[PDB]
């Protein structure tokens, strides 16, 4: 109200405004589904198109060859983000010839979106992103949050109506966790996820993009006709 | 250049050689080579003449700006701590070699400071082309528990062994007593042993001996009303 | 952090009027009576010394400063303001002059100088002005005697005599009618200390009154001897026992 | 943050008038009237000093009147502390052309200078203008004698005859009608001390009131003389011309 | 290559009775060759006398400097600058340069307006100041008029004895030095009166 | 009014309003809580299980600086995490310098000066955290906990987040009933009871248990997590005391 | 470059500059003017270190057109000269120094007086009836100092100044492939196209 | 220089000779080269006078803040400040330091940084331009948890051998106890230790 | 009405932010009180410890700035810690510029300047303490000097700061009234804290513990803060006379 002119004024009940505001950037955003097994991990998004002429908007960015995300809210953020984990696994390869583990990608991601809530002149991240990826620890699924709230999942969803496709997963836990050492059946139960948040419309070939990483499974998107046999 | 610096009774006293050269020619004979840091802290330059005057009037400029930040008289190790210190930065490229002297509500002080930054603690000290003939005296008649009267006869003579013995010294002693409840006294040409004879021949020139071209008036004055 | 306070503070109303100097200004009417006073062969500085407290040494507490051995300050408004002035003064009397000129500033070029930084809090970004009004003594060789008064936006003035701060408008009339032009500097305190009196409630004496000149030179305050043109400070404190010799005789 | 307290000293109004410039104006209009007249044999700089004390020491004094080098000299109104900053740089500006091109700088060209340092304070930075309108008066060898005028905007205009500060609607209107182009500087003197005689909000014009100067050719021979007049000189000026 | 020897020249000054004379050859070189017969080397700032010798260049952007400086002075000062004051002016602003000098040799000569004191000082590249009361001397001839100083000198000389003492100085020590000569100026320097003589010279 | 907008400004209380709003913050936040004993110190936390795909034992909250120095906090998580990255760059730079491992309250003094400058500019926000540290250094042990406004004290017991009030009536039953004091393993199963009581103000959703200690006996002065066995011993020891 | 020759007649002031470029081996080109115009009654001739002449002669040239069209007004030679100096003279402290030496020829529209300014690469200035740079006035300034008056026409001075030229062409071991010649006077520049 | 530090029962003592030279001149015959940085951590000083001065005056300076801050710092810690200027500005210093000091809970500690700045802690150690001639003599006559009067005879024959061989050494022999009992002070002339 | 916010003159000329840092200084509830003697200076400050899960050793605002020079504080401990380390860092630096200890009146006159920034400059604010600086200065003798918010400072011969400072002023006041001298005229350090915590129980009419009072010493060379031991030892000799 008037402590929502910017991101360094907490309100009198102890709320940020403006971080509160980007995330309601995320909930416009449109459906994207996270899910892994102990052998892979799986991201299903749902792009949207501008209208019947125009493309279907890209939700899913590869990092690495062992990791990457998929958005949901301001895209240019989500590149800017993207990015710094794109040069972030890159530093660890060069320097440490080592592949950067998925949870310390979330704690470089928490901490970079945390610097755009406590100044001056800046404003936070407006995007949330579904971070997967496998390394020395196994498969694994992050959410990212522009508050800076990372939180490793066996599942999730995060924009507009992904509640259905997140109870879905709260379910159907015990069941897709043990998909192990068969991708199609695990993409299956994330299609089926994000068919929980579909009003309307339906899963079409240029509307479907999965990408999927894991054991011996190089990070790897897949639209067009490739999504064709999960339709 | 020889300086010196006595350490006696109630006080200390520093001295120094009148002459500065270029070379082997003699640019001023009657040079004044006692810098006042301040009222009752004084010392003596060797080395560039440019660089002791300047770093001396620095640090000179910068301990009355304390003195008066502190409303405390200044200090004989605040002069040496903020010479060396500045000294040392420059790593000897200020070459200035200074024996630093006086009086403050702690006592009486006698410091040597050299161009690279290091510093020495004495009774009797000694710098310059002439220190070692000045020091070869120091070390013949110093003792413990010198009068005024003693340490400004020892420091005369220490700087005329200069003066007559190393060929970067001449001319005259300047003095310069501090003592400890006292108004330092500066003694300009306390020592005048280098008086020149009368020539043999006045070399005054008839008036016309010079062959001229042309005269001017040159106006110095603003330019005038009217 | 950085300091994001890069526009002025002080701005234009309206009406003209320069706001912050004006508040400033009225900080400095609320400030204790400071007043100055020229003589043929002298200035005289004086000011109450209003003790915060009878447990504080207000010994300790100089309102009256040197900025050179032949110039001096005093002031009226807000005290802390006026002691950064006078660290700021007296460095610049050194690195804009003395290390130049081998010599002290003259009085109104040193004024100029904190002149300046008065004015510079009066534009520059993130500030307030100075919420003092100086009065500053001096004497230099060429010049002679001299008193300004420097103001919150910067300006300055010459004075023959005058005050500021608390009753300064009733002290000035007080000056206008005992001031001429043959005052010696022995007059000049005599109607310096029946001035100041007026503007005093409580007591009145040596320890709650702060008084300097600028006389002849001090060769006993010099601190050193052997150089006949080094003659001394010109600038004198008057001590508490000085003053109350010259209040029998007022 | 900082942004609040901003008071934005940069910015056009609704009708395309900066603020600051116009608040800036406004308080020039109540310092004391500084009036500037070009004559054929030189120019008149003549200026009232705001409501003196008997206790002021005015032959030490200086508020109106400026020089900036042996052949330009100011007369100021507004800001006494804001006019001795510009005044300042424009001295040196002078003296760097000087070393520059071992010329003296020519008048409109330090003119210039300044106006462009006072525009940019009305652009960038975000800092207030500076609160001061000057009148040149000046004399280099490719124009002869010239009159300026310069304010807070930053805009500067060329003179035959010109006042700044209080009054300047009735000053300008008075030396409208009794300014000539034949003039010489001993009638414009007159003419200079009749008009603030006339727009003075004082009761009566005396010479503790005033400040005056002159930038003649009547220096022997090929060359110019600036004379700031003492205040004898003042007071002599005016019973001459029959004020006092 | 020495940026002191490069284009040749000098200055003397000396004090005598109520007045001091400064004096310079006028010979710009480079090197062997006489490029110029008409440089000047003594300048004046009021009733302030400045000669520079040393590196052309140097010589004539001090001047413009210490113009520049005293131009100043005088605006905010209100009056001219004084020897003994313009002396420490020249000895600060060679030191600012301290690791990276200007060439040169000033001399400073004047009397001072108030007290009537005359008033000489010399300066090396750097600024340390020598503050003779009998003579000052500078340039590729320094040792020379050392030498003619040394011996012709006799203090408190009227103006016009003090004259032929300076001229006798400069010329004798000009001809023993090969980049110096070409022409000399004698300035005869009074309280308010100021004579300036070119003498006649050989042209080799 | 209007002195609650922007931080740094005081109030005509003489209260920075801001630093009481990011208070208001860390009571939203869950339960942490630290327990000083014989040879050492004892830190647990309340993790909110907010969903079932919440991988277990995963979103590990509590944080080592150095390798002697444990660090919880309640209210926003990602300025504790801000914190805690100072607090390592203060902790390496000392070492680095004094080569000794960072003391204890100096280590506090570091992380307080770093918040109280949060409160000296409108340009930035206070921290929405308390936080809770401490370990053992030459001097032995030591608990801290340090308030939004910078404000830090040493601590027997310490606790904060929404269920403070509880936890602190608690410890403040340990100091009375223990005045010779506690051990590490007494001190790791008191910490594991409680959290289980201050979880009363969060009773709506489940949570997970995360302790850590760092004991001179135990751990040799060393910060380390309590796993496996021994914090199932705790888990059981927690769940029997609120049957 | 080379030679660089510069004399001031009565009227006008002449400049004289060799046509040779020569790159250590070869002689690439014998038809080099080395000379701008910095204003319509100002010509500056240029010899010194590669690239850096012309560099610095277009950036004095492009500095004093920007001033005519500021000030609708032309400096004087001697104005001219000193910005040059002082151009120079900041230069030689400079990082990397500008190895250039010029003359400055110039015709003073207010004195109606022609006039030579020599200044060399350190900002040494001097006021001349005829200057040169390097080597050249080793060979030519005995028959300047003999031939040369202040009252020459404009024609005489080209007599003389071809007199100098045959000296040079003799004397020097380096074939500087002629001189190309300009005159500046009252009515501005202008190249003699048959020397 | 010839400088030495040397641990003992009740703690350590620090030795040195007095004199500095430029070239063969002995500019000061009566040189301190025992260096207080603290109050029981002192510093015996070899290399460029300027700068083992220069890196001291920092060292208390830490040291006096570090106690401000922090109590009492520990020998380790001040070799460590020691080693931090002298590894980091290794390329423009000459110095060659020994600090000792003593501590209540650590008891005497000697640490030697030589030139490149590594640190090494040693039960004692030699430096200087005198200490190449006494390495044999040492390493034969020291041995451990000596008392404060053996200890003082050890350093006082070592150094005396220093002087005797070494050009650059001379004058006194000035030496700094530190133990519990507090900072005592010695002194002993050429008279003395010349006839050993 | 921004003229309240930030360090800007109001319509009346005051700084409201700097009166508003003057009643953060009472926050913390707690008194102090400085006294000299003929060799040394006292200060005692009341310590309350409110809380049983506090440590009550790491309770104070009394801080050992240098060897010398010690420092109590009224008002919040972030802002105190805030001026101490500023202290402490300024003493230091003090010493290896200028080759001597730093003197508590020209420290005080240090913080009061950095004091004075903040009320002039907008983007820092005032901190909410005042600062007692005490010291035995080698050339002064015992000193008091203390700093405020709005960067003023003076010496004392003895002061009060809190909520209570009034009652305690006028108790001192009335006591240099009697003896007619600036100290307390007494040899030992231990009497001098005994006379400040005994005219304190008077001013402020408690009865103390030892956990009730925090004590520093400052004599030639050293300042130092008493134990609660040290403490009892004082108390009960006040008790016993
Ligand atoms: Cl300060
Ligand atoms: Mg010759
Ligand atoms: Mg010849
Ligand atoms: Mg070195
Ligand atoms: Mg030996
Ligand atoms: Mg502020």
């Amino acid at each position: 109200n008037n402590y929502d002119g910017d991101t360094v004024t907490f309100s009198p009940t102890g709320r940020l405004f403006q971080v509160e505001y980007a995330l309601e950037a995320i909930k416009q955003g449109s459906v994207t589904v996270g899910l892994r097994s102990n052998t892979h991990a799986v991201l299903v998004a749902l792009k949207r198109n501008a209208d019947e002429l125009s493309s279907y908007q890209k939700k899913i960015i590869k990092c690495d060859e062992h990791m990457g995300l998929s958005l949901a809210g301001l895209a240019p953020d989500a590149r800017v983000l993207s990015n710094y984990l794109r040069q972030q696994c890159n530093y660890s390869s060069l320097v440490f010839n080592r592949k950067l583990a998925v949870e310390r990608a979330g704690h470089l991601l928490c901490d970079k979106a945390q610097k755009n809530t406590q100044s001056y002149g800046g404003r936070p991240y407006g995007v949330g992103l579904l971070i997967i990826g496998y390394d020395k620890s196994g498969a694994h699924l992050l959410e990212f949050q522009p508050s800076g709230n990372v939180t490793e999942l066996y599942g999730t969803a995060i924009g507009a109506r992904s509640q259905g496709a997140k109870t879905y997963l709260e379910r159907t836990l015990d069941t897709f966790i043990k998909i192990d050492g068969n991708p199609d059946e695990l993409i299956k139960a994330g299609v089926e996820a994000i068919s929980q948040s579909l009003r309307d419309e339906s899963l079409t070939v240029d509307n479907l993009s999965i990408a999927i990483v894991g054991k011996d499974t190089p990070f790897t998107i897949y639209d067009g006709e490739a999504v064709a046999k999960y339709i | 250049t020889t300086i010196v610096g006595v350490k006696f009774n109630n006080g200390v006293v520093i001295a120094a050689d009148t002459r500065s050269t270029q070379g082997p020619i003699v640019a001023d004979k009657n040079c004044a080579k006692l810098h006042r840091i301040s009222p009752k802290i004084w010392c003596a330059g060797a080395g560039t003449a440019a660089d002791t005057e300047a770093v001396t009037q620095l640090i000179g400029s910068n301990i009355e700006l304390h003195s008066l930040y502190t409303s405390r008289e200044p200090r004989v190790v605040s002069a040496l701590q903020m010479l060396k210190q500045h000294l040392f930065k420059y790593q000897g490229h200020i070459g200035a070699y200074l024996i630093v002297a006086g009086v403050d509500p702690t006592g009486s002080h006698l410091f040597s400071i050299h161009a690279d930054g290091s510093t020495d603690v004495g009774y009797y000290l000694s710098l310059g082309s002439g220190s070692l003939a000045a020091m070869a005296v120091l070390e013949s008649h110093w003792k413990q528990d010198l009068t005024k009267e003693e340490a400004i006869k020892l420091a005369s003579d220490a700087i005329q062994a200069g003066i007559w013995n190393d060929l970067g010294s001449g001319s005259n002693v300047d003095v310069c007593v501090m003592e400890i409840g006292k108004d330092a006294e500066y003694l300009r040409n306390y020592l005048t042993p280098n008086v020149r004879e009368e020539k043999q021949k006045s070399y005054k020139f008839p008036r016309g001996t010079t062959a001229v071209l042309k005269e001017s008036i040159v106006n110095i004055c603003d330019i005038q009303e009217e | 952090m950085t300091d994001r306070y890069s526009f002025s503070l002080t701005t234009f109303s309206p009406s003209g009027k320069l706001g912050q100097i004006d508040y400033a200004l009225t900080a400095v009417k609320q400030g204790v009576t400071s007043l100055g006073i020229k003589a043929t062969n002298g200035v005289v500085i004086a000011t109450e010394k209003k003790s915060s407290s009878p447990l504080a040494m207000s010994e300790t507490l100089s309102k009256v400063s040197l900025l050179t051995p032949d110039i001096g300050a005093v002031y009226s408004g807000m005290g802390p303001d006026y002691r950064v002035l006078v660290d700021k003064s007296r460095k610049v009397a050194h690195t804009s002059y003395k290390r130049i000129y081998g010599e002290y500033p003259p009085t109104k070029l040193l004024v100029s100088e904190v002149a300046k930084i008065m004015q510079e809090a009066t534009q520059s970004g993130g500030v307030r002005p100075f919420g003092v009004s100086l009065l500053i003594a001096g004497h230099d060789e060429f010049n002679g005697f001299s008193l300004y008064q420097v103001d919150p936006s910067g300006s300055y003035f010459p004075w023959k005599a005058t005050a500021i701060g608390k009753g300064s408008v009733a002290a000035k009339t007080f000056l206008e009618k005992r001031w001429n032009d043959e005052l010696e500097l022995e007059d000049a305190i005599h109607i310096a200390l029946l001035t100041l009196k007026e503007s005093v409630e409580g007591e009145f004496n040596g320890d709650t009154i702060e008084l300097a000149i600028i006389g002849d030179e001090n060769p006993d305050l010099l601190g050193y001897t052997g150089i006949p043109t080094d003659k001394g400070p010109r600038f004198r404190k008057l001590t508490s026992q000085e003053i109350n010799d010259r209040l029998e005789a007022l | 943050g900082s942004r609040r307290y901003d008071s934005r000293t940069t910015i056009f109004s609704p009708e395309g008038r900066l603020y600051q410039v116009e608040y800036a104006l406004e308080s020039i209009s109540h310092a004391g009237t500084a009036i500037g007249i070009m004559a054929s044999d030189g120019i008149v700089l003549a200026a009232e000093r705001k409501v003196t004390s008997t206790l002021l020491e005015q032959d030490t004094s200086t508020e109106k009147l400026y020089k900036l080098n042996d052949k330009i000299a100011v007369a100021v109104a507004g800001l006494t502390a804001d006019a001795e900053i510009l005044i300042n740089t424009a001295r040196i500006h002078a003296q760097n052309y000087l070393k520059t091109y071992n010329e003296d700088i020519p008048v409109e060209i330090l003119v210039r200078r300044l106006s462009d340092i006072k525009q940019g304070y009305t652009q960038h930075g975000g800092l207030r203008p500076f609160g001061v309108s000057f009148i040149y008066a000046g004399y280099d060898d490719r124009y002869g004698y010239q009159l300026y005028t310069s304010n807070p905007s930053g805009n500067y205009t060329g003179w035959k005859a010109i006042s700044v500060g209080a009054n300047t609607s009735a000053a300008q209107t008075l030396l409208q009608m009794d300014y000539k182009d034949d003039m010489k500087v001993d009638d414009a003197i007159e003419l200079a001390l009749k008009t603030l005689s006339k727009t003075t909000d004082s009761s009566a014009l005396t010479y503790d009131r005033l400040e005056f100067a002159t930038i003649r050719k009547g220096a022997n021979d090929g060359e110019v003389y600036q004379k700031i007049f003492k205040p004898q000189e003042i007071k002599d000026i005016l019973v001459k011309t029959g004020i006092t | 290559s020495d940026p002191s020897s490069i284009n040749g020249g000098i200055v003397v000054a000396m004090t005598g009775k109520d007045c001091v004379a400064i004096a310079c050859d006028l010979r710009l070189g480079s090197q062997s060759l006489g490029v110029s017969n008409k440089f000047e080397k003594i300048f004046h700032y009021g009733h302030v006398f400045l000669g520079i010798t040393g590196l052309a260049t140097d010589v004539t952007t001090l001047n413009e400097m210490f113009r520049y400086k005293t131009n100043l002075y005088k605006l905010k000062e209100e009056r001219a600058i004084e020897p003994e004051t313009f002396t420490q002016l020249v000895s600060s602003s060679l030191y600012e340069r301290r690791f990276g000098p200007y060439f040169v040799g000033p001399v400073v000569a004047g009397i001072n307006s108030k007290s009537g004191k005359p008033f000489i000082a010399g300066f090396d590249l750097i600024g340390c100041i020598d503050e003779a009361k009998d003579f000052i001397v500078s340039g590729t001839a320094s040792d020379q008029l050392f030498g003619m100083c040394e011996s012709l000198y006799e203090p408190n000389l009227e103006p016009e004895d003090l004259f032929e003492t300076i001229s006798q100085a400069l010329l004798n020590a000009a001809d023993r030095d090969a980049l110096s000569g070409w022409g000399a100026v004698v300035y005869i320097i009074k309280k308010d009166e100021v004579v300036k003589r070119y003498l006649k010279m050989r042209q080799d | 009014t209007g002195y609650d907008l922007s931080n740094s400004v005081f109030s005509p209380d003489g209260r920075n309003f801001q630093v009481e709003y990011a208070v208001k913050a860390v009571e939203n936040g869950t339960t942490s809580i630290g327990i000083k004993c014989n040879d050492g110190v004892v830190f647990a936390v309340e993790k909110l299980i907010t969903s079932k795909l919440l991988v277990p034992q995963k979103n590990v909250k509590i944080q080592v600086v150095d390798r002697h120095i444990g660090c919880v906090y309640s209210g926003l998580i990602p300025d504790g995490r801000h914190l805690v990255n100072r607090g390592r760059e203060e902790a390496a730079s000392f070492k680095k310098l004094y080569k000794t491992p960072i003391p204890i309250p100096a280590f506090a003094d570091r992380l307080g000066q770093y918040v109280q400058a949060h409160t000296l500019y409108n340009s930035v926000r206070p921290f929405g955290v308390s936080t809770i540290f401490g370990g053992v250094d030459k001097n032995g042990a030591h608990l801290y906990m340090l308030e939004p406004s910078g404000s830090y004290w040493g601590y027997k017991g310490a606790a904060t987040g929404k269920g403070r009030q509880s936890a602190k009536a608690e410890l403040e039953k340990l100091v009375d009933h223990h005045p010779e004091g506690l051990s590490a393993r007494e001190a790791v199963k008191q910490a594991a009871k409680i959290i289980y009581l201050a979880h009363e103000d969060n009773k709506e959703k489940d949570f997970e248990l995360e302790i850590s200690w760092c004991s001179l006996s135990e751990t040799n002065g060393l910060h380390k997590f309590v796993k496996g066995d021994l914090l199932q011993e705790a888990i059981d020891f927690a769940q029997k005391e609120i049957n | 470059m080379d030679i660089i020759l510069g004399i001031r007649v009565q009227d006008s002031v002449i400049l004289a500059s060799s046509k040779a470029v020569t790159r250590g081996i070869s002689v690439l080109k014998d038809s080099d003017d080395k000379t701008r115009q910095l204003s319509p009654h100002t010509l500056m001739s240029f010899a010194g270190e590669a690239g850096d002449t012309v560099q610095f002669a277009e950036y004095i040239q492009a500095n004093i057109q920007l001033y005519s069209i500021r000030e609708d007004y032309e400096l004087s030679p001697q104005a001219v000269s000193s910005f040059v100096r002082q151009e120079l003279a900041k230069s030689i402290r400079s990082r990397r120094p500008y190895q250039v030496n010029v003359l400055i020829g110039g015709y003073d529209k207010k004195k109606n007086k022609p006039e030579l300014y020599q200044i060399d690469y350190l900002g040494t200035k001097v006021e001349l009836p005829y200057g040169a740079h390097g080597y050249s006035g080793f060979y030519t300034f005995s028959l300047l100092d003999h031939h040369y008056r202040p009252d020459m026409t404009t024609e005489e001075g080209l007599d003389l100044l071809k007199l100098c030229v045959q000296e040079l062409e003799k004397r020097m071991p380096m074939d500087f492939k002629g001189v190309i010649v300009k005159i500046v006077d009252k009515d501005g520049i202008r190249q003699v196209d048959d020397f | 220089t010839s400088i030495m530090a040397v641990t003992f029962k009740d703690g350590v003592i620090l030795g040195a000779d007095s004199r500095t030279t430029t070239g063969a001149y002995i500019a000061n015959r009566v040189t301190d080269k025992l260096t207080r940085v603290h109050d029981k951590i002192w510093c015996c000083r070899s290399g460029s006078a300027a700068d083992t001065q220069a890196i001291a005056d920092i060292v208390q300076y830490h040291l006096e803040l570090y106690t401000s801050q922090y109590g009492t710092p520990s020998t380790e810690t001040a070799a460590s400040v020691f080693k931090e200027l002298c590894y980091e500005n290794k390329d423009n210093l000459t110095a060659g330091i020994i600090v000792a000091g003593y501590d209540d809970k650590n008891k005497g500690e000697v640490y030697t940084i030589p030139l490149g700045g590594s640190v090494h802690k040693l039960p004692y150690a030699i430096a200087g331009s005198g200490s190449t001639f006494i390495y044999g003599y040492c390493d034969k006559n020291f041995r451990e948890n000596m008392s404060k009067e053996e200890t003082v005879d050890f350093i006082k024959h070592s150094l005396s051998q220093a002087i005797k061989w070494d050009g650059s050494s001379g004058g006194v022999i000035r030496m700094v106890v530190l133990t519990a009992a507090g900072v005592e002070r010695l002194i002993f002339y050429p008279d003395e230790y010349e006839q050993l | 009405g921004y003229d309240r916010h930030i360090t800007i003159f109001s319509p009346e000329g005051r700084l409201y932010q700097v009166e508003y840092a003057f009643k953060a200084t009472n926050q913390t509830n707690i008194n102090s009180l400085a006294v000299r003697g003929k060799d040394c200076t006292v200060v005692i400050s009341q310590k309350k410890v409110p809380d049983k899960l506090l440590d009550p050793t790491t309770v104070s605002y009394i801080f050992c700035i240098s060897r010398t020079i010690g420092m109590v504080v009224n008002g919040p401990i972030p802002d105190a810690r805030n001026a101490a380390l500023r202290a402490k860092a300024e003493a230091a630096e003090f010493r290896y510029k200028y080759g001597y200890d730093m003197p508590c009146d020209v420290l005080a006159k240090r913080m009061a300047n950095l004091s004075q920034i903040y009320t002039q400059r907008a983007y820092m604010r005032p901190l909410g303490v005042i600062l007692t600086f005490v010291s035995v200065d080698e050339e002064l003798g015992p000193s008091i000097y203390k700093t405020d918010p709005a960067g003023y400072y003076v010496g004392y011969k003895a002061t009060a700061t809190g909520p209570k400072q009034q009652e305690i002023t006028t108790n001192l006041e009335n006591h240099f009234k009697k003896s007619k001298i600036d100290h307390i005229n007494e040899e030992s350090w231990e009497k001098v804290v005994e006379f400040a915590i005994t005219h304190m129980i008077d001013a402020l009419g408690t009865e103390f513990s030892k956990n009730d009072l925090e004590v520093g010493v400052a004599t030639k060379d050293k300042f130092f803060t008493l134990s609660a031991e040290n403490i009892e030892e004082r108390l009960v000799a006040i008790a016993e006379q």
